[PDB]
């Protein structure tokens, strides 16, 4: 086995409104209190959930929110679904879906959780990524005790992700959170193990992708 | 919501216990937990119930309304934000403030550390970025520094807080900014942790 | 040769099972001079008849930590304070100033803080609302404005705010519980009185004899004797630090009571309401001042570090004083239903234990007679629950109580317990584990009339 | 305890319509099996309901026994059904009629098919001392 995934948007723009979708393994089984869940945690913050639906469209909301969202499917196209108002960019979150299980009537089962969406707000549109190769002009290690990457820059927002030779060269990583480029936009570092003294040999890497742009592009690190 | 404490901090030989409280029915509240950046993992179901086949040191049990959490050998990975669930009126599920962990007696560890130059693309442009990352450090506590020349830091000062790796050691990253000339009229290209006040120190030259 | 199916009706056949229970109680300890009161409510008078039959060449396991009982009545009861619940006085539900320095009332008295305050930021400030005042002590003086406080009304913080006044009643009746028809109740008995695995002498009844309430931090008291010597209870007794419980055969008494005076001047406050402003200055010299008839005392400790020697061979053993925390942590634990406190067990038991072919080195003192005198302290202001967001001032009560008690056994944890001199405090527990106390002579089963068995017997056709 | 089908004995509920699949089902139909003082008398007035309840079902089991039916679910005995009964047929009863339609159908005869089984019962009781009056 069971995995749950969520998708939509990678930006939603100031006062529009978001929708999102949710698919999984599992599928549409009348079980243990079975249902599922959106979620959301503000950036850094506490988890907050917004609602539910159940092995029939019994289906619950929030007090405190309610008329700012909205929640069905097309059960046939095997998507949970969830639709809101237009969004105050404090709105911008992690956001997921999850399984529910909850015994006979009671008692908590969220079972599973989806690898979730990166909810995020601005006036502004999206911006692609620059991507540079990091190899110094003068060196001195000797064996695989080096480690080398790429930085990525200039895009807006995240996510950009990056592999080793679509996963094959993947060993003794470091990967850094990306940090805000103060213009507004972003940047991000991630780093792969290596022989000091054998590049060329082998070609390493950088096969960097971003959602937003849905750009993804393939550079050496030697 | 759901309330408990903010932080906790223990010995690393410690069975510590945390709770969160209720605020009606409560006999239902499942746990869960959330190391930072990633989706958020499983702990304890109906009541003092073990997950099927997680991590077996995280400890079953229950109280009335000060619904209540334990590990039993801790250990340091377990640093991370704990959370309490529950049923509530009509579906209202509800939902804790979080509870960090930090686990004292833990060496600490000094920073591992890395530098790498500017790039051609920039030098096309007038730019230059001088990429500095700190890594394999404990406890989560970084403040940075840097010698481009004798010059304080330029053109984006970008350097993270404190961030967990997938050991419990700690990361940051910064990016010192300079022009093309700026970077060919400096000669000292330098960047230095002061983890603790630790002196670390990485430079590059052509 | 063959066989075939048979089934039997009254066969001797029980199984263990949840339920709820229904209880008996005292006859005349409430009555018509009691109207409405929770003690009154619910649960029926005493029966004198609890039979037995034996059970034969016959034996059951037992598992007290297991048992559901303990939840049974963990439930129901608490319900007194959810009965108790007053509402708050129109003058302070909003966390009110209190201005003093000596006392409102003709002197502060001759032990601690007792410096009583009138309110004065206080609704509307005025004369009807900051004429009112409180007897004082401790929490009542902490810290609100700046530097010359006018003190903190500390009750406002909290989800509930409430007293349980005076006409409420704490009085801890024997309960008889007995099983639904159908079910039964198993009573354990042997000299190897363990109250877990198998069980020799076990015993059936269709109720248990009277069991009483209890309300300790760490001296459980006023109860159930043992039957002829002292023994220790734990979940796993293998464990480095997971809870103790030590049963007593002579109940050693504590011999105290605080009566400092404080005149009957309740005020039927604000709107109509109540309230409990006890003032004036007669019989206000006095104090805890509390004692213990120590060979008494002694006697335990000295038999215990065998016992002891039996679970953790050879080591020298040791008790200290109770683990820090709040004064609770810090104490042993009472109300006589008329002040709140709690007896300095972070300063007592202090002892080591010498253990090898040992003649020597195992107490507090030896052939004195004497006694032993000790010190203890009081809090007005509680969180009156435990596990709970409930708080309250508490009502007081005028010159001595008829109060003292007598001790029947010790909560304990083995702090410390991984070297030598091997180490243990008064004190750990769930506030659950008061109601351990005898319960691990019982358990509840179903009965189930009926079963199967081969036979010889081809039926007809 | 348990919950209620009608009644807290005799559990009608699974109507089945159709008197066919009932009667094919009806073993697992049942083999599926002042602070309070006026709490006296809301135990009292249903206690004595529940009490004649049982009265009521001691009845039956007093008829059941009368035909020689003790503890039996599904039973008959010698009686036919001598054709001036309605002719409605086997086949063409179940299939398309419900147990309340054949009740209003069936309700003239009742005292005489229960004066039938008994005439029928203690008939057969000495019928057999044909075989054994030996002596
Ligand atoms: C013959 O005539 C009968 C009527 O006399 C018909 O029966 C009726 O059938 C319908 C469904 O077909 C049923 O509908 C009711 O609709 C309500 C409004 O939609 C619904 O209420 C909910 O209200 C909240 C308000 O905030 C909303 O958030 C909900 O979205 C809303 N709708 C729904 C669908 O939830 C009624 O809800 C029933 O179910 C809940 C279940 O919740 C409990 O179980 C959960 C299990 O996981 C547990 O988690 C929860 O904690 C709860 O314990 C109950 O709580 C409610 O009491 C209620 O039972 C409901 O859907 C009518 O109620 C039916 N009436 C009767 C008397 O049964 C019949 O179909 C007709 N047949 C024919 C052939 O004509
Ligand atoms: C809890 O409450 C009980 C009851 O109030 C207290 O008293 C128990 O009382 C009995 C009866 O007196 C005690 O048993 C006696 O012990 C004496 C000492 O035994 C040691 O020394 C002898 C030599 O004198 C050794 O042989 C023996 O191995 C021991 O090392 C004995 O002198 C007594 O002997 C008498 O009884 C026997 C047996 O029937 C007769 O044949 C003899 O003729 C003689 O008359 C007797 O055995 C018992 O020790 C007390 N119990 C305990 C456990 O102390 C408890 O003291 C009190 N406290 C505790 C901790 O239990
Ligand atoms: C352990 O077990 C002992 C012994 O039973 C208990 O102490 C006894 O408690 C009863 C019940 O209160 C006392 O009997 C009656 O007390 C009334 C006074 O009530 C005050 O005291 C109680 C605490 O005991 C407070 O909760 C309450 O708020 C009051 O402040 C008296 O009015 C009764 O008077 C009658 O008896 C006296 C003689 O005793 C006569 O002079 C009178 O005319 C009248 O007939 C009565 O006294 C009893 O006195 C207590 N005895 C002792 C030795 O203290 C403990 O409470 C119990 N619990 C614990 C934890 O130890
Ligand atoms: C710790 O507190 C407990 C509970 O209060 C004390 O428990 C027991 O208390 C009694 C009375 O103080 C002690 O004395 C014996 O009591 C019995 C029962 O009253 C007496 O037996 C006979 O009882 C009837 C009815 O009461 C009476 O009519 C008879 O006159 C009376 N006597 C006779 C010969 O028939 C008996 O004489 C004693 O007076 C108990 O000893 C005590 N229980 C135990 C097992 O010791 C306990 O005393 C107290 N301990 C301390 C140190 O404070
Ligand atoms: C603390 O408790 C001890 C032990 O009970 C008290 O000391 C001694 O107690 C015994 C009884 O246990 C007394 O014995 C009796 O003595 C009289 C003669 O006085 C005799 O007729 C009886 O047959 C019986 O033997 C003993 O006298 C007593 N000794 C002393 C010196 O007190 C002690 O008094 C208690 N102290 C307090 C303040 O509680
Ligand atoms: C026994 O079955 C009958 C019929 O199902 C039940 O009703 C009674 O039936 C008779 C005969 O039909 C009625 O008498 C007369 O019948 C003719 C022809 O149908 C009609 O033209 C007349 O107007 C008259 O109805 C009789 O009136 C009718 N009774 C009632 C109250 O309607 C009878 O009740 C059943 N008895 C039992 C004990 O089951
Ligand atoms: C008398 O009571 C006080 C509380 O009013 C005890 O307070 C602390 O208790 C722990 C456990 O024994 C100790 O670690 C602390 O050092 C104590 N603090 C203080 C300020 O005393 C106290 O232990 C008791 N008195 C003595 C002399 O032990
Ligand atoms: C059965 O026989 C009797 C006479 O013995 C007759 O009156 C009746 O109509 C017959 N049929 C039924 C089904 O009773």
């Amino acid at each position: 086995q069971v995995t749950l995934m969520e998708s939509g948007p990678a930006l939603v723009k100031v006062t529009q409104t978001l929708a999102v979708t949710c698919t999984f393994s599992g599928f549409s089984i009348r079980d243990s209190g079975k249902g599922v869940a959106w979620i959301r945690q503000p950036p850094g913050g506490a988890l907050e959930w917004l609602t539910s639906i159940y092995w029939d469209d019994t289906k619950y909301h929030d007090t405190s929110l309610k008329p700012r969202l909205t929640i069905f499917r097309d059960t046939s196209q095997t998507q949970v679904i969830l639709i809101l108002t237009n969004m105050a960019p404090l709105d911008t979150a992690t956001y997921y879906c999850g399984r529910i299980n909850n015994g006979g009537g009671w008692k908590d089962h969220i079972d599973f959780w989806g690898p979730g969406l990166l909810v995020t707000v601005s006036s502004a549109s999206t911006k692609g990524p620059s991507v540079f190769p990091l190899a110094p002009s003068s060196r001195s290690t000797s064996e695989s005790t080096a480690a080398l990457g790429c930085l990525v820059k200039d895009y807006f927002p995240e996510p950009v992700t990056v592999s080793w030779n679509s996963g094959s060269l993947t060993s003794g990583v470091h990967t850094f959170p990306a940090v805000l480029q103060s213009s507004g936009l972003y940047s991000l570092s991630s780093v792969v193990t290596v022989p000091s003294s054998s590049l060329g040999t082998q070609t390493y890497v950088c096969n960097v992708n971003h959602k937003p742009s849905n750009t993804k592009v393939d550079k050496r690190v030697e | 919501a759901l309330t408990q404490p903010p932080s906790v901090s223990k010995s690393l030989e410690q069975s510590v216990t945390i709770s969160c409280t209720g605020t009606t029915t409560g006999n239902s509240v499942s746990w869960y937990q959330c190391h930072s950046g990633t989706a958020p993992r499983l702990l304890i179901y109906d009541v003092n119930k073990r997950p099927s086949g997680v991590s077996d040191r995280f400890s079953g049990s229950k109280s009335h309304n000060t619904a209540s959490l334990t590990i039993f050998g801790l250990q340091a990975e377990d640093e991370a934000d704990y959370y309490c669930g529950s049923y509530g009126s009509g579906g209202s599920l509800l939902f804790g403030g979080g509870t960090r962990l930090t686990v004292l007696g833990q060496p600490k560890a000094s920073p591992t550390v890395t530098l790498f130059p500017p790039s051609s693309e920039e030098l096309q442009a007038n730019k230059a970025t001088l990429v500095c990352l700190i890594s394999d450090f404990y406890p989560g506590v970084v403040k940075v520094a840097w010698k481009a020349d004798g010059s304080a830091v330029n053109a984006g000062v970008e350097t993270t807080t404190p961030s967990k790796q997938s050991n419990n050691k700690y990361a940051a990253s910064s990016y010192l900014s300079l022009t093309s000339d700026q970077w060919k009229s400096h000669k000292s290209y330098s960047c230095q942790v002061t983890h603790e006040g630790s002196t670390v120190e990485k430079t590059v030259a052509p | 040769e063959n066989l075939w199916v048979t089934v039997y009706y009254g066969v001797p056949v029980w199984k263990e099972a949840k339920t709820t229970l229904f209880c008996a109680s005292d006859a005349k300890a409430y009555e018509k001079e009691v109207h409405n009161v929770w003690a009154t409510h619910a649960c029926v008078p005493t029966d004198p008849n609890p039979q037995e039959m034996v059970l034969k060449n016959v034996t059951e396991n037992f598992n007290m930590w297991k048992n559901d009982m303990v939840d049974q009545m963990h439930e129901d009861v608490i319900s007194l304070w959810d009965q108790s619940l007053k509402p708050c006085v129109k003058l302070t539900p909003l966390c009110v100033t209190l201005n003093c320095t000596n006392a409102t009332a003709s002197n502060s008295s001759i032990i601690e803080g007792m410096k009583n305050c009138s309110f004065n930021i206080t609704t509307e400030l005025r004369d009807k609302r900051e004429k009112k005042n409180a007897l004082f002590y401790k929490l009542d003086i902490v810290q609100l404005d700046g530097n010359s406080s006018q003190y903190r009304l500390i009750n406002c913080n909290t989800s509930v705010i409430t007293q349980a006044c005076p006409k409420v009643s704490f009085d801890p009746i024997p309960i008889h519980y007995c099983a639904p028809a159908g079910y039964a109740i198993l009573k354990c008995n042997n000299k190897t009185f363990t109250g877990t695995g198998p069980c020799n002498n076990v015993s059936t009844v269709q109720c248990t004899h009277g069991i009483k309430p209890v309300v300790s931090t760490q001296l459980l008291l006023n109860g159930s004797l043992a039957e002829g010597e002292i023994i220790i209870r734990s979940e796993n007794i293998t464990n480095n630090v997971k809870t103790i419980i030590v049963h007593l055969n002579e109940s050693v008494k504590i011999e105290c009571t605080r009566p400092n005076n404080k005149t009957r001047t309740s005020i039927r406050i604000g709107p109509g309401q109540w309230f409990y402003a006890t003032g004036q200055v007669i019989g206000d010299i006095r104090e805890a001042y509390c004692n213990i008839n120590e060979s008494k005392w002694n006697e335990t400790l000295q038999r215990v570090s065998k016992k002891l020697k039996e679970y953790f061979p050879h080591k020298n053993i040791t008790f200290q004083p109770s683990s820090g925390g709040d004064l609770e942590i810090t104490t042993h634990s009472f109300n006589c239903g008329g002040e709140f406190f709690y007896c300095n067990t972070s300063s007592l038991f202090n002892r080591t234990y010498m253990a090898n072919s040992t003649d020597m080195a195992n107490s507090t003192e030896t052939n004195s007679t004497r006694t032993i005198t000790i010190h203890c302290r009081i809090k007005q202001i509680i969180n009156m629950w435990q596990e709970v967001g409930r708080a309250m001032y508490a009502p007081p009560i005028a010159g001595n109580i008829t109060c003292i008690s007598n001790i029947t056994g010790l909560l304990l944890t083995r702090d410390g317990g991984k070297n030598n001199t091997e180490t243990f405090r008064p004190g750990g527990g769930n506030m659950k584990d008061n109601w351990r106390s005898e319960l691990y002579k019982y358990k509840v089963v179903k009965i189930e009339p009926l079963g199967v068995a081969p036979t010889r017997c081809k039926r007809r056709v | 305890a348990v919950g209620i089908g009608a009644v807290f004995l005799g559990f009608l509920g699974a109507a089945g319509s159709t008197m066919g699949a009932a009667s094919m089902t009806l073993t697992v139909q049942a083999r599926n099996l002042q602070h309070l003082l006026k709490l006296t008398v809301w135990g009292i007035k249903q206690l004595q309901a529940r009490v004649l309840a049982v009265e009521r079902y001691l009845r039956d089991q007093q008829l059941l026994g009368i035909w020689g039916c003790s503890g039996k679910l599904i039973c008959c005995t010698n009686v036919p059904w001598n054709s001036s009964w309605s002719n409605r047929n086997l086949s063409e009863i179940w299939d398309n009629m419900t147990w309340l339609q054949w009740d209003k159908e069936i309700s003239n005869y009742t005292q005489i098919i229960y004066g039938l089984l008994e005439e029928s019962q203690n008939q057969q009781e000495k019928n057999e001392q044909d075989l054994l009056a030996l002596d």
